[PDB]
């Protein structure tokens, strides 16, 4: 199981970017797709979540609104469209998946308790970037 | 001097489901239940035989997730659709390693078995 994040760089705020996940490896068709993000210091962020199974998608209410999630299953891939980007969305930004049936997106380490959980596989990350 | 006892005694994470008195009967029996998430080990009724109880029960604690031992040990509670912050005695919890981590070479399954209280935490170690 792979996972390979695309689509980052540079913008300027108000700029969008697409995000990209290429999970190669998976044996499962009933899976949950996440973006987490970390700025240098912070706590790791969830941002958002996709189920292939029951379709249930989760944001942080940081970015509900900004951000839409898909899925193009032919190609393996997700894509997190992050529109009206701000200087407060600068940060890695983490391609993970969980395995486990039948996840229900913004439970887990989408939740509250988000610290107490870890997913199954990540990617490298991706650096995203907001100038003012 | 004629079979009659003294209340029950205590047990740790339970009580007796009836009203307490002062005195019981020979013949006389008291039922024991455990606080929500404690599971009843022994006899849940105790009866007063020649004026002492028969050997009371135990409640069996449940294992509470510990957010402090799982990072020293880079690891985190894998995402399922039932585990919650405890388990239940008897109940096994699933981890998973931090980001950037792998299982120990030395370390117990990623699977492991709520005892009473007591779980064995594995350990990932970076790559």
């Amino acid at each position: 199981v792979q996972l390979v994040e695309s689509g980052g760089g540079l913008v300027q705020a108000g700029g969008s970017l697409r995000l990209s996940c290429a999970a190669s490896g998976l044996t499962v068709d009933d899976y949950a797709i996440g973006w987490f993000r970390q700025a240098p210091g912070k706590e790791r962020e969830g941002v958002s979540c996709i189920s292939s199974s029951n379709g249930s998608t989760y944001y942080a209410d940081s970015v509900k609104g900004r951000f839409t999630i898909s899925s193009d299953n032919a190609k393996n891939t997700a894509y997190l469209q992050m529109n009206s980007l701000k200087p407060e969305d600068t940060a890695v930004y983490y391609c993970a998946a969980a395995v486990s049936p039948n996840l229900e997106c913004g439970t887990g380490p989408f939740g509250i308790y988000a610290s107490y959980y870890g997913m199954d596989y990540w990617g490298q990350g991706t650096q995203v970037t907001v100038s003012s | 001097s004629t079979g009659k006892c003294g209340p029950p005694p205590p047990i740790d994470n339970g009580d007796i489901t009836s009203f307490p008195l002062s005195v019981y009967a020979p013949a006389s029996s008291v039922e024991y239940q455990c606080q929500n998430l404690y599971q009843l080990e022994g006899n849940k009724r105790i009866t007063c035989r020649n004026g002492q109880w028969s050997e009371p029960p135990k409640c069996l604690h449940p294992c509470v997730i510990s957010r402090e031992i799982m990072e020293n040990y880079n690891i985190a509670l894998r995402w399922t659709a039932k585990q919650k912050l405890y388990s239940r005695t008897g109940e096994s919890v699933e981890f998973v390693c931090k980001r950037g981590y792998r299982l120990s070479s030395r370390s117990h399954t990623l699977r492991t078995t709520c005892w009473d209280g007591k779980l064995e935490y594995p350990t990932c170690a970076k790559r």
